[PDB]
């Protein structure tokens, strides 16, 4: 199981920061 | 204009260019060729600064200087003279890093027709026989087959095809030393001391198994890069040079060489069942890699996000896992014994900026090692254990403190003191000091809470009702109330000169005024450290003993035996501000009442952050004095060409204040040392009497806190090495301690 | 010599804010800041105490001193902080790591300061906070809520 | 705050 967690994390504060 | 030119055209061929590297090559050498005559000192100076600077494009620079020569034999000889004289004050400066990158640069020079290869292989000979040089340290030997066996994977093959006789006696002279060294440092520098599933072999070994394996492979590797290969055509027939006899200046007692280093391995081919398969760890072009991307790191350590893309944009002659690379080149340099070459905070914020480039792939690669490193934390060191929390800790605060903790649920049914859940421990605490405790709590599975760290609150002995049938708990108000009411030092002394000593030093009177002093000012550190300020002269006056001072740090600790981060600071003020001095401290740390809280990282970073106060304030004093000495010599050479009595008056006072300087140093490392020693030696007696198993967790961690003390401190100790082994170190000593001093003694012998 | 692509060192330059209060000439203040030992730090949250300000910074090296930054007459954090090292060596690298670092999910910007002078801690912004406090308008729950002129 | 770290 790859763990992709902060894959995820990364993609929350792109998202954020694209929204910002 | 014209050599920040030359400057620039030099250090521009190789990196993004529209152009292939051979038709760059071409033109640069036809630009230099045409400033020749003209510049031809600041050329032969440019090409040793980018031979000695930039090994990472060692192979490049090479072929330049291999078409140079096509074109001006004088200018090749020239360049030679003036490396083999670079090489030569490179060695008798001590800087054998440069020296070993020069001769990789000649040894690959040999490959470009340049200089013969008879010259090289008899330059080779010399190096070797320097291996059978009398009473010398064994680390000198070591490099100069280091050096040999390392520039071996660019120019053996020629040197094979041309003089395999003398290869081969040059190899049955490496083998024969190989066979008959010192591995007593090994254990000292393993990042992990457990067999499977990789070794950490040290670093001569690792070479000389990877130097037998290309030779068995008849001196094939399918990586690096050779430019030159291309233009074969133009360089068979160019003059080759040979290096004047070359002899390795004598040892000196002042000589100083690099200490032996150990591989780090943590990755494996089955690893990557997808991307390409890994060069195995005995195979040369694997260290060919690791070299390279050191090499990349330490000459881009500044620029974060420039160090980043250029890791990920490193070439080779076959496609590689690169992403693995990087991530285990960069936690060997983090887990680096004795230190790592830069601030660990550096790799950290370069791994955050190659995650952010390639958010698609790395994050999962970096996963997957943290997963790794974590499965095999049964043996990792003590000292990388710290590192691997402290960067783990800020990444997580640099992600939102996200992980799949379930996925560690085996640490929640093992010894609390295991090296699992205790690193799960300390992650969540250091996560903490970056959070609040409420935030750790709400991100960590329910079933973790046994781990998740305290509320970090002033404990007051004399807040709850349950208090008033204390010992000075009437004092104690009185003083809150006077705090309350701005009163001054002298209405403090008339509060305070009515406490009853139990029996010029009050336990009890310290005791309530510190009680009191932090309770009153425990809402930020801005008010501990006006509170401790401003009543400087009262605190002074009552610590005068250094019971004193230990009694103050005992309170400290009762007060805020649940905020480590509090106590680290308070103690790092009283030491800045003379309060307490650091042989108190020291003495402190081993106290029994932070024997619960021994084994735990802020005891220990509270230990280092006292021994590197100590040593700047050292350094700094050092400094003053070599100034006033530098002007005492200038101004009473500018005279010669009152004052002078008053001048010399203070340098001897400043000298007088170095000699007491170094001699509290000495105190402090010699009573560190003396209470491991105390500690280890009770321990293993106690041990061997209830016939128990001896390696436990407390004492691995005592035995490698011990470890990581003289590694870190080695450029100082090599002072006290006599004294050291004359009182300390003896032959009496238990063999299991000094085993430690042992190891470190060969570090650098 | 050395080469001066290595040299460079885009993360220990001066910044383009000088200060509008200062008691000099710009030159005399740009030779402070090249020997200085101060960083303001901003872009940080009213509710993020100095422990953790202590905690992040603290990994460059030793700190010497923290002073938060107090609104003008409301005496609470604004988000904005300075931080004084011991030696440049640390503060020099504290801006080569810590820049652009996270920090309670904020991205914290540190730069030179020409040191530290009473009354300096609080904010400039009329209404008592940051001036860009009062020019922003885009909500921000680290910060208070929405830009003083909002309301 | 006095300067009184001298060490
Ligand atoms: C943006 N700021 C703000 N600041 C300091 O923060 C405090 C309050 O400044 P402020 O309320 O942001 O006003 P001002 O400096 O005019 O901000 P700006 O020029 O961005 O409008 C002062 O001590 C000021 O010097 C700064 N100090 C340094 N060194 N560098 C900077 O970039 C900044």
């Amino acid at each position: 199981k790859i763990n992709n967690i902060w894959g995820a994390v990364l993609q929350e504060q792109n998202q954020d920061a694209v929204a910002t | 204009e014209t050599e920040d030119h030359l400057e620039s055209l030099i250090c521009k061929v190789g990196e993004k260019s529209a152009c292939s590297l051979e038709s760059n090559l071409e033109g640069l050498a036809g630009v230099l060729e045409a400033d020749l005559p003209n510049y031809k000192s600041k050329i032969l100076r440019l090409l040793c600064t980018v031979a000695r600077l930039l090994p990472e494009k060692l192979t490049i620079y090479t072929t330049l200087v291999g078409l140079l020569n096509a074109r001006n034999y004088n200018f090749g000889g020239e360049f030679v003279e003036a490396m083999i004289r670079q090489l030569k004050e490179s060695l008798k400066a001590n800087n054998y890093n440069e020296a070993v990158y020069l001769v990789r640069f000649l040894s690959d020079l040999v490959n470009c027709h340049v200089i013969a290869a008879p010259s090289m292989v008899a330059m080779f000979e010399n190096f070797v026989s320097v291996t059978q040089e009398e009473d010398v340290p064994q680390v000198r030997r070591d490099w100069y087959v280091y050096a040999f066996l390392s520039s071996l994977p660019w120019v053996g093959k020629e040197l094979y095809e041309k003089k395999d006789a003398e290869m081969d006696r040059i190899f049955a002279n490496t083998e024969s030393y190989l066979k008959r060294r010192q591995k007593t440092h090994v254990p000292m520098l393993q990042v992990w001391t457990a067999d499977k599933p990789h070794p950490q072999e040290e670093y001569l070994d690792c070479l000389w198994a990877q130097i037998q394996k290309l030779k068995k492979d008849r001196w094939q590797e399918r990586h690096i890069l050779r430019p030159y290969l291309a233009f074969d055509s133009i360089l068979c027939e160019a003059l080759q040079h040979n290096l004047p006899p070359f002899t390795p200046p004598p040892h000196t007692e002042d000589s100083v060489y690099p200490m032996p280093r150990v591989i780090f391995r943590m990755f494996d081919y089955t690893d990557d069942p997808e991307g390409p398969v890994m060069p195995g760890s005995h195979s040369v072009e694997r260290f060919v890699i690791e070299e390279n991307l050191h090499c990349i790191i330490k000459s881009h350590w500044k620029e974060r996000k420039t160090c980043a893309a250029q890791l990920v944009s490193y070439p080779g002659k076959n496609k590689i896992p690169l992403n693995y690379h990087i991530v285990e080149v960069i936690f060997a340099e983090l887990f680096q014994l004795p230190a790592p070459p830069h601030i660990d905070v550096m790799y950290t914020t370069l791994l955050i900026e190659l995650c952010k480039l390639q958010p698609g792939s790395l994050p999962q690669v970096l996963a997957q090692a943290t997963e790794m490193l974590y499965m095999r934390l049964d043996t990792m060191n003590t000292t990388c254990v710290d590192r691997f929390i402290n960067w783990f800790s800020h990444h997580l605060s640099n992600f939102q403190f996200r992980w799949s903790w379930e996925d560690w649920s085996d640490c929640l049914s093992q010894d609390p003191e295991s090296p699992k859940p205790k690193f799960v421990r300390e992650v969540l605490e250091k996560c903490m000091r970056l959070s609040y405790h409420q935030r750790i709590l709400d991100i960590v599975p329910p079933t973790f809470s046994a781990l998740c760290p305290a509320n970090p609150t002033c404990i007051y002995k004399y807040g709850d009702e349950s208090s008033n049938s204390l010992p000075g708990h009437s004092v104690a108000l009185c003083l809150a109330v006077a705090f309350k009411s701005k009163a001054t030092n002298d209405e403090i002394f008339s509060i305070l000169k009515d406490v009853p000593n139990p029996n010029s030093f009050n336990p009890l009177k310290i005791e309530v005024f510190v009680q009191t002093l932090l309770h009153l000012a425990a809402k930020s550190f801005s008010h501990s450290f006006s509170a401790l300020a401003k009543f400087h002269e009262v605190f002074k006056t009552l610590a005068e003993s250094d019971e004193g001072k230990l009694h103050v740090l005992r309170v400290m600790f009762e007060v805020w035996r649940n905020h480590p981060q509090m106590i680290a600071v308070l103690v790092d003020k009283m030491i800045r501000t003379q309060i307490v001095d650091c042989a108190a401290v020291a003495n402190w740390i081993f106290s029994s009442e932070l024997s619960r809280d021994f084994t735990r990282l802020f005891v220990w970073e509270i230990l280092h952050s006292t021994i590197r106060k100590m040593n700047k304030h050292v350094l700094k004093i050092q400094k003053e004095l070599e100034e006033a000495k530098e002007k005492l010599a200038r101004q009473h050479k500018r005279r010669s060409d009152r004052k002078d009595g008053v001048l010399e008056e203070q340098i001897e006072r400043l000298q007088e204040k170095v000699e007491s300087a170094q001699s509290e140093q000495k105190n402090l490392f010699l009573v560190i040392f003396q209470r491991f020693i105390m500690i280890l030696t009770e321990h293993l007696v106690r041990c061997e009497t209830d016939g128990t198993s001896v390696l436990t967790p407390w004492y691995k961690n005592c035995i490698e806190r011990l470890q990581q003390i003289f590694l870190q401190h080695h450029q100082i100790i090599q002072q006290y090495m006599v004294t050291l082994e004359n009182l300390l170190f003896t032959a009496e000593l238990d063999p299991h301690i000094l085993a430690v001093f042992q190891q470190f003694c060969a570090l650098q012998a | 010599g050395l080469l001066k692509a290595l040299r460079s060192d885009s993360y220990v330059e001066l910044s383009q804010y000088r200060d509008q209060h200062f008691r000099g000439d710009n030159e005399e203040q740009e030779k402070l800041l090249k020997k200085s030992c101060t960083l303001y730090v901003g872009n940080l949250s009213f509710y993020t105490t100095e422990e953790q300000i202590y905690e992040l910074f603290s990994k460059s090296g030793d700190i010497k001193k923290i002073i938060m930054g107090l609104d003008k007459m409301k005496k609470t954090a604004c988000g904005f902080c300075f931080v004084e090292y011991y030696s440049r060596a640390d503060a020099e690298n504290a801006m080569r790591y810590i820049n652009g670092t996270r920090l309670d999910d904020r991205i914290i910007r540190t730069d030179w300061d020409a040191g530290f002078k009473e009354g300096r801690q609080y904010g400039r912004g009329r209404s008592g906070g940051q001036v860009r406090d009062e020019y922003r308008q885009d909500y921000d729950a680290g910060r208070g809520g929405y830009g003083k002129l909002a309301q």
